[PDB]
């Protein structure tokens, strides 16, 4: 009802990055306020908070791993290097309707 | 006609014994007698040269090789102008006159297929195939359409031509198929596969040799028994290991013929010793099988040589399918080649891309090359993936 009164891969990835920023922006931001000047009672939070960067911010020791999980990213490109080939079978399929409009013309 | 085609054919090469082209000589100087082979003999000097092409008395005068009892004594001379009155003098005049008295419709067919099997014992090529052509107006069932697809094929027989022959035999069933039973159905397919063997088809052709001469034989030719030694061989060579042990080691009509005769040697010595991995008594069979078999055989010896360097890959990669890596020692010192000599059969095949395999040369410890997960997943993917915008691109590149 709400879609009716206020009436694809790219803008997608736009909220991606805004998301990035808040990762940046919200611990910059809170954290030097607990440290330097005007420390407030805590510890209690900063349990919560490590407890996100233990798991460039989880894991390095995948690394090594990290290339076997790679492997479906790199599956993907198997059969999306035919996809891309793909559109070739229509671009020849489509050539036979411009070779005919010589012929009729 | 298999008769002359089958022992003659040792004329081309026979390296075992001398006797063997003397003994079937005599075969050819008995079945002459009565009906004409001299366009047989005719074409034997006429397509191998420098062997036995020096035998006939009267082609170019020549004597050479071992053979002086290939020819045409002073009885066949004076006999080729009667065997040619018989067969030609005689005969048309009689069916001559059926056309006068207007007798029937296919004897009149019949007569003239009957009398175009006798051009083929003639040598006179234009004349075969145009009483043929008459008969083949005449003929209104698939009845009389039987002999002429045989007269047809005799002629890439006997002639050992499969140039103009193929045309004609791809052209009766191109012009009306119908093909009738399954039983000429198979026939129409099985002179396809006789043509593509004298080109080297390999697999193609081959693989329906198997299944026809395992069910039905023309019998008119040739025995069951007689011809069952070219399936034998490509038994084998066309088929996968994997499924040897369904088809050719069990089997009702291939167990039941071994016991006919020993000139075999294929589906019982040599698939028993590659079922069980037997390598050592496996070799020996081999010893008589190109002997007594792809030489006297004519569509066998035709490949010869050609058998071996398939075969000669597949045997050890099977080997190297059971284990991880080998041992030289098993090789070398034990079932079908010595160290030094082991260099010219693995060595040839590799860089052909036949077999990956590894041999150390200090501790003698064979390697095996596994593609594990790779497969044609990764590597041959790439290879045979480049042919699509190769052949995309070849005639899509001029337009039109």
């Amino acid at each position: 009802g709400v879609e009716h009164l206020l009436r694809i891969r790219l803008t997608n990835q736009l909220k991606s990055l805004k998301g990035l920023q808040s990762k940046l922006k919200d611990v910059v931001e809170y954290l030097d306020k607990v440290i330097n000047k005007e420390l407030p009672i805590n510890h209690t939070i900063l349990g919560k908070l490590q407890d996100v960067f233990n798991l460039n911010n989880l894991q390095k020791a995948l690394t090594v791993k990290t290339n076997d999980e790679l492997m479906v990213i790199y599956i993907s490109n198997l059969v999306r290097s035919i996809i891309a080939f793909d559109d070739l079978i229509e671009n020849k399929i489509q050539n036979k309707k411009i070779q005919e409009q010589r012929v009729k013309d | 006609n298999y008769e002359v085609s089958e022992k003659a054919f040792l004329l081309t090469q026979s390296k075992v014994s001398i006797e063997q082209r003397k003994e079937a000589a005599e075969f050819v100087l008995a079945k002459i007698k009565e009906e004409e082979m001299a366009p047989y003999y005719k074409y034997l000097c006429e397509e191998y040269l420098v062997n036995n092409g020096q035998s006939d008395l009267e082609h170019d005068e020549k004597s050479d090789s071992l053979n002086e009892w290939i020819k045409f004594d002073q009885e066949l001379y004076n006999e080729l102008c009667k065997k040619n009155e018989s067969k030609i003098k005689e005969l048309n005049e009689k069916i001559q006159k059926l056309e006068e008295d207007d007798e029937g419709e296919l004897e009149q067919a019949q007569a003239w297929i009957n009398l175009g099997e006798y051009y083929a014992q003639i040598g006179d090529k234009d004349n075969a195939e145009k009483t043929l052509g008459k008969s083949l107006s005449k003929a209104i069932s698939t009845g009389a359409k039987i002999d002429v697809m045989l007269t047809i094929a005799r002629l890439g027989f006997f002639y050992n031509d499969q140039l103009y022959v193929k045309e004609k035999l791809e052209a009766v069933n191109s012009m009306i198929e119908k093909g009738g039973d399954w039983e000429r159905r198979n026939r129409y397919k099985t002179y396809y596969g006789i043509h593509c063997l004298a080109v080297r088809n390999f697999k193609e052709a081959a693989k329906l040799l198997v299944d026809s001469l395992a069910t039905f034989t023309s019998i008119e030719l040739t025995s069951y028994e007689s011809i069952a030694t070219y399936a034998s061989v490509t038994g084998l060579f066309t088929l996968e290991r994997t499924d040897l042990k369904s088809k050719v080691i069990d089997s009702p009509e291939l167990l039941s013929l071994i016991s006919t005769t020993a000139a075999l040697q294929s589906i019982s010595s040599l698939t028993i010793s590659l079922y069980a991995s037997d390598y050592a008594s496996y070799f020996p069979y081999l010893l008589e099988t190109y002997a007594n078999v792809l030489i006297p055989c004519k569509y066998l010896n035709r490949h010869a040589d050609f058998f071996v360097r398939e075969m000669r890959r597949k045997v050890y990669a099977q080997l190297l399918e059971s284990y991880k890596t080998l041992s030289l020692k098993s090789m070398a010192s034990a079932f079908g080649v010595s160290v030094a000599f082991l260099d010219n059969d693995l060595g040839k095949f590799i860089p052909n891309k036949q077999l990956n395999c590894v041999i150390d040369r200090v501790n003698g410890i064979v390697e095996t090359n596994r593609p594990d997960n790779k497969n044609a997943q990764y590597h041959l993917l790439v290879k045979q993936g480049d042919g699509l915008l190769t052949k995309l691109q070849k005639y899509g590149a001029a337009v039109r």
